[PDB]
């Protein structure tokens, strides 16, 4: 459903249970939930998200992502 | 010479658009924007290559596009017009402001003359464009410097 | 001769770092002309004093 | 004993005697130094000073963004469907963010972007370095066309044999560009 | 609102009246600071070699009056020559507070202005030294030429002469202290001063040397 | 040890200050906003960052007392002072010797 | 306040560290005059270089790489462009290969000269520190002519070869430089071998055996100064370095005096490789290469796949092919390797820089065992460290 | 099987240490998969064989949510060689429980290199002396260079505004 190149937002409930929560901090930064990250290079079940903050991009699951219209 | 008075402030009220010729090792230009700042004139030292079109920067608002750096959209930051935003914050009990442009020697003559004819059409505002170099710091109006 | 913005000139004076380099001029001004030299990898334009630039056909 | 301190002192007090002589002979040589604001040293033919810009040449294709290491140059363009050709409306390279690697002047088809020779850009404000398209299109400052600077040349530009740029009355580079066109 | 990040109107009149005598003493006050200011021998990344090439013989450091000091107290100028990460970010403020108040930090290189090439995607780089300490003169370049640093010294020297002797009060820090009590668990420090004499380097532990 | 979080506008130390000399404590955190006078404050917004400083200290009072966690509090205060500039509550100081505009330039709202 | 106790005193070298080899922090503890332990705190220049490359194309990452070993410069660009050109099988022309040997041997001279100046001031005499940097300024202008920058940020190495050919008065200007610098190499050697006060600070001070050097992991003039004779330009047949005759400088002593004489002998052998490459150049000088381009421009022995600076000027959208890789380049400081594994897109999947100084700094606690306090910067100045390579 | 062995894989087969031999490299070295329980048995045989020099102990992520890899590119160093035999041992480890046994006692070059594998990636090395963070602050909590590392909203890490 989630294409390559549309604005997505991260859901907090499906993120802090899985394997993607071990790499990061538990206190999640607020730029994930403001829906502005452009998803590029979907690879199977996972997706790289270019968030508007000048930090490295993250790879999250496509189940952990909600489209921000 | 060495003991400088306040003739630099009186020449700026006369001409309105000066053109300093300072020593290129610096340190001797700024002693004349202290005599300028002692007489109530505030000072906005800007950089002459950093300005774009001086009409669209000084008296008009300009859309400054910041570095999106590949992780941001094309934002347009509309900054206020520089000489007429620093005039309104300047209180009316003090005198005007001066534009202390440094590295004026990379400005074209069309941008020299635009800074010359603006200081009289805009009240309580002057410019000092630091252009060129000389062994002794000296000034002249911008009206005949473009006539050189 | 006069210089229009886009003709191929080459430098003629010997007291200069760019002795005989040639290229397209760009953004002629009231006393100065910048000549894009087309040199190798990174194209470089250098200011001159509107003289010592003999063009070729 | 007493017959040793007149012989254990000579072995190095004459070595500093042959060391005070060589350091005094270091003062015999001319000071090879580039006094900056009165002798600015001439940059090379490939030096990446700062980027120039031609607003009448940039056809809005963002190759400069895709080859930049940080995707720095802001290309503001509309599509302009009445003419069916994209025409830009603003261009800016925020220097200070700009590493002067000049990938944009290399991968450009229309030869718009180009490196200048001026390194003398230093502002009091970080945002005064965000150059406009008409601020980048200004004419560079040449070291030779300044009546306060005696421009001394660089190494690999002197004639063959001399390794200094001060007592150089004339000359050129140590080779010829086209010497062999009527020879061979 | 009306204007984002506004400029506060200076309500003070700045009655900066002075005679011929006091400004003649202010010229000597500013000349003595612009003409013999001592930079700290500081350098982190690549811009320290371009700064150390200016110490040498081809470009003269001690020609404007610049003497490099390897101590924060004796130096006033600090040329931030190098990319500062999350580490060196508390260390550079500590080098900055241990200075007499005419400081005049100048940023050198692209990575002390906006964190230049690591401003796109880097998890530990502070983007610009002006997120930690106030900067007088900015200097782009990567790396700047040693001639280009001596312009930034010249641009700095023009800024010392603008400083006034009766405006010496804003050079000291203001102290708006606030206090809150927390309930965070204190942690023992990670980096204790033993490396070789730690009780894990002398021999491999059991339940791991059996399969060796 | 003096765990500290020193950005430009926020100096959070792990301890209390007795007349300049900072003494490292375990219970308290001291904060002085804007050591350099870059922003001209007022009585209203200085209490507004106290509605943010004591909020984040009470929120993060279940975590560890490290330099990483003091930096997380000192960052969110520095993101709160920048929100006070974009709301036009405080403004830039012009009596300061530097005018480098660390928290963005002045700009008008909606062109 | 400060008290006087009887336990061993721990001093912090501090991240300030007024030296020219980066920003270290040694928590070295003292036993009166002898050290007993020392932990190095690194990471003060960790800008996240490996995470950057996973969002960079190769032409977008070529400016990033000459900041790890910023004394060297193009030694970092050597490993970078060799990672997809040895994986995609892209042929490098023979002339562009010899320009790479010319540029890398000039970087190793500049790598060793930046090592030499601070090392001579740390071991004693401070007056050659100003005369060595003058000799490095000649190497700056040789790169400033050919590339557009002095010692780093010189995007010269490409995937299909090199960025551009040399300038006109360039090949005759090593013959002014590297025929003048080579008399001064023996002048730098006679500073420490003669005046026998410097040998009492370098004989046996920081000695490492041969068997411990291979186990702890060492490369370049720190491994070879224990009597190993391992050089990756000889071991790996790397880009027409095998077309020259040059001896590998070995010193079977292990001490810091052996590390001094090897690095001085690496300067001397580099000029040998330079002069064999300036005369062994395929088209010779560029002003004479371009001369044959006009007399026989249709189809000659010149204008081939060789005698030119690039094979094919590749697009910015050059996809790295799929496969693991590990390319090695013998730098001036050791083995600088990168472990490239890339997917079929333009970004590599993992870019693990294996630095030459990250693996040589882990021996510094073991070398500082029994050494004195005045011989701490004498050890650290002889590892030839650049922090930025260690921390990335 | 599907993929044949090589010169190092046939040596480990002759010592009753079954290893999942991968194919050749893109440069031409042997890639060998060893489980984390049989790592110290394999590397003790290769060190006695002659592989006295380990380089680039590289932790590598196979993708987000996949198994982490700790690679060991060990070469046979001699006094003078001409392309000596090398082999890369890759040890796959899951995201949860990322433990690989340390090879510091075999090769001392895996002290800081395994710290860099623990500083960036979450791979905890059992038996490793002084296993801490080198490249980062020691009180950092996240694991960068993983594909999943969400960088915190620090004021210093933002744009210059
Ligand atoms: S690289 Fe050249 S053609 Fe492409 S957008 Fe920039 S100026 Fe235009
Ligand atoms: S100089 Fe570098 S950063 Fe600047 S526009 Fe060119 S490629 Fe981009
Ligand atoms: S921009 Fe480049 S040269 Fe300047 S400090 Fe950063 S890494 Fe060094």
């Amino acid at each position: 459903a989630i294409k390559k190149g549309d604005l997505v937002k991260v859901v907090a409930e499906k993120l802090a249970n899985s394997l993607e929560a071990l790499a990061s901090d538990h206190r999640y930064p607020p730029y994930l939930f403001e829906g502005r990250g452009e998803v590029v290079d979907i690879r199977g079940d996972y997706a790289q998200i270019k968030f508007p903050v000048p930090t490295p991009t993250v790879w999250l699951r496509l189940d952990q992502l909600e489209v921000a219209q | 010479g060495l003991l400088a008075g306040y003739q630099f402030v009186k020449d700026l009220e006369s001409a309105g658009a000066l053109a300093l010729f300072v020593p290129p090792e610096g340190g001797f230009e700024g002693r004349y924007q202290r005599r300028l700042r002692s007489k109530g004139y505030t000072t906005l030292p800007m950089s002459a290559p950093g300005l774009g079109d001086l009409a669209a920067y000084l008296t008009q608002e300009h859309g400054i596009r910041p570095a999106h750096t590949g992780k941001e959209d094309i934002r347009v930051y509309f900054q206020p017009p520089l000489v007429t935003y620093h005039l309104e914050n300047l209180p009316p009990n003090a005198k005007g402001l001066v534009l202390w442009l440094i590295d004026g020697k990379r400005l074209s003559k069309q941008e020299f003359a635009y800074l010359a004819q603006l200081t009289q059409t805009l009240p309580k505002f002057k410019v000092v464009v630091e252009v060129g170099g000389d062994r002794v710091v000296r000034w002249e109006p911008l009206a005949d410097w473009v006539a050189a | 001769m006069t210089i229009l913005p886009g003709m191929t000139v080459k430098v003629t004076n010997p007291n200069d770092t760019y002795y005989q380099f040639q290229g397209i001029v760009q953004r002629i001004t009231d006393g100065k002309v910048a000549v894009l030299f087309e040199g190798g990898n990174w194209d470089k334009l250098v200011t001159f004093q509107a003289s010592e630039l003999e063009p070729v056909v | 004993q007493i017959t040793n301190y007149a012989k254990e002192a000579v072995q190095s007090a004459k070595y500093i005697g042959q060391g005070l002589s060589v350091t005094f002979d270091h003062m015999r040589r001319r000071p090879i130094t580039v006094q900056y604001p009165y002798e600015k040293l001439i940059p090379s033919e490939r030096f990446r000073g700062r980027i120039h810009f031609e607003f009448d040449k940039c056809i809005a294709c963002e190759v400069c963004v895709r080859v930049c290491p940080i995707n720095l140059p802001v290309v503001d363009w509309v599509f302009n469907k009445e003419l069916k050709k994209k025409e830009l409306k603003h261009y800016s390279i925020d220097f200070g963010v700009c590493i002067f690697c000049a990938n944009c002047v290399e991968y450009c088809p229309t030869n718009c972007l180009s490196v200048t020779e001026e390194y003398e850009l230093a502002t009091y404000d970080r945002h005064e370095l965000n150059y406009d398209s008409v601020a980048m299109g200004r004419i560079p400052y040449k070291v030779t066309q300044d009546p306060m600077v005696t421009p001394i040349r660089e190494f690999a530009y002197l004639p063959a044999g001399v390794m200094s740029g001060h007592d150089l009355p004339a000359g050129a580079q140590r080779a010829g560009e086209r010497p062999e066109a009527i020879a061979n | 609102p009306a204007i984002l990040n506004p400029i506060a109107r200076p309500e003070v009149p700045q009655e900066l009246a002075e005679n011929i005598i006091l400004t003649s003493l202010n010229d000597v006050y500013d000349w003595a600071r612009l003409s013999s200011l001592w930079p700290l021998m500081y350098g982190t990344a690549c811009c320290f070699i371009e700064f150390a090439a200016m110490i040498g013989s081809r470009f003269d450091f001690d020609r404007f009056g610049l003497v490099p000091r390897n101590s924060p107290r004796q130096a006033d100028l600090i040329i931030t020559s190098g990319t500062i990460t999350m580490k060196m970010a508390p260390a550079l403020v500590r080098l900055y507070e241990q200075m007499p108040s005419p400081k005049y930090v100048i940023a050198m290189g692209a990575c002390t202005i906006t964190g230049g090439m690591f401003s796109s995607d880097s998890y530990s780089a502070v983007r610009g030294v002006d997120k930690l300490i106030p900067v007088d003169v900015y200097l782009p370049g990567c790396p700047p030429r040693p001639e280009a640093i001596m312009d930034a010294i010249v641009k700095l020297r023009k800024k010392i002469a603008n400083e006034h002797i009766n405006e010496r009060g804003n050079l000291a820090q203001t102290h708006r202290l606030f206090t809150a009590k927390h309930k965070m668990k204190p942690v023992p420090p990670i980096l204790t001063g033993q490396y070789l004499n730690a009780p894990s380097r002398q021999a491999p532990p059991p339940a791991l040397a059996a399969a060796m | 040890m003096l765990l500290k979080s020193t950005t430009r506008h926020v100096h959070i130390y792990a301890g209390h200050v007795v007349d300049g000399e900072v003494h490292p404590d375990t219970e308290t955190l001291t904060l002085n906003v804007d050591p350099d006078n870059e922003l001209e404050w007022n009585e209203a917004a200085l209490a507004k960052v106290e509605a943010k400083f004591r909020e984040l200290v009470a929120n993060a009072a279940g975590e560890d007392l490290t330099e990483y966690n003091l930096r997380r509090i000192g960052s969110d205060l520095e993101h709160f002072i920048r929100s006070l500039l974009m709301q036009g509550e405080i403004g830039y100081n012009l009596n300061s010797r530097v005018r480098n505009y660390s928290l963005g330039i002045p700009r008008v709202n909606h062109s | 306040k400060i008290e006087t106790r009887t336990e061993p005193m721990v001093i912090n070298m501090g991240p300030h560290h007024p030296s020219m080899h980066g920003v270290l922090r040694l928590m070295v503890t003292l036993d009166g005059e002898d050290v007993i332990d020392c932990e190095p705190v690194i990471g003060y220049l960790h800008r996240g270089m490996e995470k950057i490359a996973e969002n960079r194309t190769n032409i977008m990452f070529i400016p990033y790489v000459s900041r790890w070993d910023y004394a060297a410069g193009m030694f970092n660009e050597a490993v970078t462009v060799n990672a997809p050109e040895k994986l995609a099988g892209i042929p490098v022309p023979k002339r562009a290969s010899y320009i790479r040997v010319i540029m890398l041997e000039l970087n190793r001279i500049a790598n060793h000269l930046l090592w030499l100046g601070p090392f001579l001031a740390d071991v004693g005499a401070q007056t050659p520190f100003f005369y060595i940097f003058r000799e490095r300024e000649y190497i700056y202008d040789l790169f400033e002519a050919a590339t557009g920058m002095r010692f780093i940020n010189n995007n010269y190495f490409r995937i299909g070869g090199v960025a551009a050919d040399l300038t006109y008065g360039w090949v005759t200007k090593c013959r002014d430089f590297c025929d003048y610098f080579l008399p001064k190499v023996d002048e730098y050697e006679r500073l420490i071998t003669n005046n026998p006060i410097f040998v009492r600070r370098l004989q046996g001070v920081g000695k490492i055996s041969r068997e411990e050097a291979i186990n702890w992991g060492l490369s370049g003039p720190m491994l070879r100064a224990s009597g190993v004779k391992w050089d990756l330009r000889k071991v790996d047949h790397y880009e027409c370095y095998d077309d020259f005759d040059w001896d590998v400088p070995v010193a079977t002593e292990g001490d810091c005096l052996a590390r001094y004489i090897v690095r001085i002998q690496e300067m001397r052998e580099s000029v040998k490789i330079i002069r064999q490459a300036l005369d062994g150049l395929p088209g010779g000088p560029y002003e004479n290469l371009e001369a044959k381009r006009m007399l026989e421009g249709a189809k000659s022995e010149w204008n081939g796949f060789d005698y030119q600076y690039i094979g094919k000027k590749l697009s910015p959208t050059f996809k790295i092919p799929k496969g693991e890789h590990y390319v090695r380049v013998e730098s001036g400081k050791g083995e600088l390797g990168i472990y490239l594994i890339g997917d079929d897109n333009v970004f590599p999947w993992r870019w693990k820089i294996r630095p030459p100084d990250f693996n040589n700094l882990q021996v510094l606690p073991q070398l500082l065992k029994g050494m004195k306090v005045a011989d701490i910067v004498a050890i650290l100045g002889s590892i030839d460290v650049i922090m930025g390579s260690v921390d990335r | 099987p599907i993929v044949e062995a090589g010169p190092v894989g046939r040596l480990l087969q002759s010592q009753n240490l079954s290893v999942e031999s991968l194919g050749r490299d893109a440069s031409g070295v042997e890639m060998i998969k060893v489980d984390r329980d049989r790592l110290l048995a394999v590397c003790q045989t290769l060190y006695a064989d002659g592989f006295n020099y380990l380089r680039c102990q590289a932790a590598y992520d196979s993708g987000p949510g996949q198994d982490l890899v700790s690679t060991y590119h060990l070469i046979k160093l001699s006094d003078n060689a001409d392309r000596p035999p090398e082999v890369r041992i890759k040890v796959f480890v899951p995201r949860d429980d990322p433990r690989v046994p340390s090879v510091y006692w075999i090769w001392k070059t895996a002290d800081w290199q395994e710290r860099e594998s623990y500083d960036m990636f979450g791979i905890v090395y059992e038996g490793h002396p002084n296993l801490k963070r080198i490249l980062m602050p020691e009180d950092w909590v996240g694991w960068p260079l993983r594909k999943d590392y969400i960088t915190p909203d620090f004021y210093e890490l933002q744009e210059a505004y």
